[PDB]
């Protein structure tokens, strides 16, 4: 077992396959509630799916680290859980839907203050 | 604190626990057995409220079922009325009428305006008070950690609620609201308070659904009674808890989702609030020594006796409170010469006891 | 032995602190053993779980510290004028150490700190301090032998030691009246004899004991939880309250026979003038305890209605109604005692 996370804080953690599994299952939900239309929905599964599918082939934490890529299991359990969080409240943002203000007009352009032919 | 599905299994106690059900507590014991040894994360007590009929029981069960701690059912007035032998003491009729005859959660729904419900009223906060010391034996003894679906903390919203209604007397909130300094001031706040906001409509909705003859029919359930919870809740009694134990507030348990609860939880931890002893909050659970680990072990394995004889209160200025001697002679005739309840409980040798005539042993606050 | 393990300690370096006194060959071996206990004693006292407590410590400390202060003090000068500890006659030299003495255990005009403490203690430390922290300065004064300041002591040792426990209503201030009341009768027998003072603290002891044990069983503070301390009965209200009139000493209560002794010995000596005050004195101490029986002598009173049971320590409840039993049925036992020949 590897000895140390090489970071302060970030401490080694057992049973990462369960405690991996148990995130991406629930976030797997969490979108679930989610309507059938909404691009962070459509991409969310395939990409938690494509990971709580890698999940499993390499039974070694140090494979399986290797096979997913994108950092350590230590900080990887973070990354799945802060999503977790963003699910959540994804729900209760309703950004799936259409835009809610439509900027001015010569508000994003730049240089400003230049006269105009009408 | 930390759910078993984050454990990947269950919990572990790291001691063998104390059999605090069937032993004395002794000083000598103390010095004889460390306290703290046995304390673990999940030591901590999570209050829960809600306002009535808002079904936080199978919560609470659920909650405590997956994060590993006690359920410690609610409220049970009927306490009072059951024995050794279960019988109902409200089966004794009213052969003494005025202020011997019972007053259950039915009676005051079916009627608050009679003066003898302030008697539950009162001994309805004891109940919790000593639900409480209840689940704080059990901290202290197994470390492993409780949760309350109501508190003797909170029990005075119901009671400035029923005032406010009229339902109780000046003199009783009077009574109650001093009272409750005496002994309140001598348990340790909960690490952790959820409360549960549903509107008044709304829990009508759901208290419709509960279907209870005494309940449901009843006439109490105006929207200023089953209001005044949520004021009282919001404001009055959150706020001191706000101050020491660590507020969470959902919109209710029918949309509460257990694992977000659960994992709302689990990632507010008080390793952080390790710091500054001096700090206010989680203040009354600041214990230096294994020294006064044990003092507060001993004070609750030991001293319950001493805990209910705080209530001990000395009021004859009240008329509902007081009781007719020659009637109240009668009723403490009934009391000790009904069935089972001559003797002490395991010696109504009348109702069945067997081993005695050499058995002489009593259990630790075994009622009496 | 209250709450911690710390008691246990304080109470045996106490013990030892007085038990230097009553052995004490020399005033200053004594006066020793007296400032071991002025330590002991304080923690116990201060708890430091309340504020009244913690009072009560400063006028202790400061009453006592001062005490011991002049103890010393007029040692000196009476083992430097007579130049030997047990001088050649009571002079000037000698009174001064039994006022002293008299303050450190509360005696007649050096009183008023003692009732004050009682608000702060609570009741077996209250206890503690009426029995154990009374012993020394008391066996110390029957080795000074001025009769006069003694005789005004015990005058004045029952008229304000009744006079008072007429008026409180908290049971703390009582005890501490009863006892002073209590403390005239020793003082007078210790200038007559100590055999017999040893055996009138003794039982004062017993009693005193028993009595606040259970207090501290029930934790009846103030008449009015008296009046409303629920029993399944109201009979055993009665039977176990039967020692507040042991208290007086009326023969069919054990209470008598310290009393009797003293009379008989005391009178024996013809002091009867003196008998006569302090036995006067004696019917208004057992007056206000009449006035405490009010709550058991008739039955059935009216009561507070939300109590419907009433609990307490096996330890404590098994002692200590044992001693109630004692204090019922003691006389009987005439023959048992054999220290008074
Ligand atoms: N007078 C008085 N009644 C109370 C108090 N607390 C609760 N109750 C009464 C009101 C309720 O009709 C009844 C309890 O019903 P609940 O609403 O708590 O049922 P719930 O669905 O919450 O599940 P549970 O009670 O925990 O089994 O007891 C109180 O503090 N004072």
């Amino acid at each position: 077992i590897k000895a140390s996370t090489g970071l302060t804080g970030l401490a080694v953690s057992t049973n990462p396959h369960h405690t991996l599994s148990a995130l991406y299952g629930k976030i797997l939900r969490a979108v679930s509630k989610m309507p059938q239309d909404a691009s962070y929905r459509k991409y969310t599964e395939q990409l938690v799916k494509q990971r709580a599918d890698s999940v499993a082939q390499h039974k070694d934490i140090t494979a399986l680290e290797k096979a997913v890529g994108c950092g350590q299991v230590e900080e990887l359990i973070v990354q799945a859980e802060n999503e977790l969080i963003l699910a959540r409240k994804m729900l209760g943002w309703k950004p799936w839907e259409k835009l809610v203000q439509a900027a001015p007009a010569k508000q994003w352009d730049w240089p400003p203050a230049q006269i105009m032919e009408p | 604190i930390s759910g078993k599905t984050m454990r990947g299994g269950p919990r572990v106690p790291k001691a063998a626990p104390y059999p605090y059900k069937t032993k004395k507590y002794s000083v000598f014991n103390a010095i004889f057995d460390k306290t703290s040894k046995r304390f673990d994360e999940n030591s901590k007590v999570i209050c829960v409220e809600g306002p009535i009929a808002a079904g936080k029981s199978k919560f609470a069960k659920e909650l405590a079922e997956e994060l590993d701690m006690e359920y410690y059912p609610a409220v049970d007035l009927d306490l009072i009325y059951i024995n050794s032998y279960g019988y109902d003491m409200r089966k004794l009729d009213p052969q003494l009428p005025p202020s011997c005859r019972s007053y259950d959660v039915r009676n005051f729904c079916l009627d608050p305006s009679h003066d003898l419900a302030a008697q539950f009223q009162i001994r309805m906060y004891m109940l919790r008070y000593s639900q409480y010391i209840d689940a704080l034996q059990h901290v202290l003894s197994t470390g492993q950690g409780v949760v309350l679906e109501r508190s003797p903390y909170s029990d005075f919203v119901f009671m400035e609620a029923m005032f406010r209604q009229g339902y109780l007397s000046r003199g009783a909130r009077s009574v109650y609201n001093e009272l409750r300094q005496n002994t309140i001031g001598e348990l340790l706040k909960p690490h952790l308070v959820i409360y549960l906001d549903l509107p008044v409509d709304a829990v009508k909705k759901q208290i419709k659904a509960r279907n209870v003859d005494y309940e449901v029919q009843s006439k109490v359930f105006s929207d200023a009674y089953l209001s005044d919870l949520e004021q009282l809740y919001k404001q009055q009694y959150l706020k001191d808890i706000s101050t020491h134990a660590e507020l969470l507030i959902y919109d209710w348990t029918a949309g509460g989702e257990t694992e977000v609860v659960v994992e709302d939880i689990e990632r507010i931890d008080f390793n952080q609030f390790e710091a500054d002893i001096h700090n206010k909050k989680m203040l009354d659970w600041r214990f230096p020594l294994e020294a006064e680990w044990c003092e507060a072990r001993i004070k609750y394995c030991h001293e319950k006796p001493d805990l209910m004889n705080y209530f001990n209160v000395p009021r004859f200025d009240v008329p509902e409170l007081v009781r007719s001697a020659d009637d109240g002679k009668v009723w403490r005739d009934v009391w000790f010469n009904a069935p089972g309840m001559k003797y002490r409980p395991g010696y109504n040798a009348d109702m069945g006891d067997e081993g005695l005539l050499t058995k002489t042993k009593i259990g630790i606050n075994q009622g009496i | 032995m209250f709450n911690n393990s710390s008691k246990i300690l304080f109470i045996t370096i106490m013990i030892i602190g007085t038990l230097i006194t009553v052995t004490s060959n020399s005033w200053l071996g004594a006066w020793m053993g007296l400032e071991i206990n002025l330590l002991s004693f304080i923690p116990l006292l201060s708890d430091n779980n309340n504020l009244m407590s913690t009072e009560a410590s400063l006028k202790y400390f400061l009453t006592q510290v001062l005490a011991s202060t002049v103890l010393l003090f007029s040692s000196i000068l009476l083992m430097l004028k007579n130049n030997m500890n047990n001088e050649i006659n009571e002079s000037f030299t000698s009174m001064i150490i039994m006022s002293a003495l008299l303050l450190k255990s509360g005696a007649a005009p050096f009183h008023f700190w003692f009732p004050n403490m009682m608000e702060g203690l609570t009741w077996m430390n209250a206890l503690m301090l009426m029995t154990w922290q009374k012993i020394a300065p008391l066996m110390l004064i029957s080795y000074l032998n001025i009769k006069y300041l003694l005789l005004i002591s015990v005058i004045l040792s029952v008229i304000i030691g009744a006079i008072g426990g007429l008026n409180q209503t908290s049971l703390r201030k009582l005890m501490a009246f009863s006892s002073i009341n209590h403390l005239g009768w020793m003082l007078s027998s210790l200038m007559i004899s100590e055999s017999i003072w040893l055996i009138y603290f003794f039982f004062y002891s017993f009693l005193s004991f028993v009595l606040t044990f259970m207090f501290n069983i029930f934790k009846l503070f103030h008449l009015n939880q008296l009046f409303s301390w629920f029993v399944n009965s109201k009979i055993l209200k009665f039977t176990l309250f039967m020692n507040f009139l042991s208290l007086g000493g009326l023969p069919p209560f054990l209470g008598f026979l310290p009393k009797w002794l003293v009379i008989q010995q005391l009178t024996l000596c013809n002091q009867y003038f003196m008998l006569t005050l302090m036995m006067m004195s004696t019917l208004i101490t057992l007056f206000f305890y009449l006035r405490i029986c009010y709550s058991a002598f008739m039955m059935n009173y009216f009561e507070n209605n939300w109590i419907m049971k009433m609990n307490m320590n096996s330890i404590n409840y098994n002692m200590y109604m044992i001693m109630t039993f004692f204090s019922i049925f003691g006389l009987f036992l005439i023959s048992l005692f054999y220290f008074m020949f």
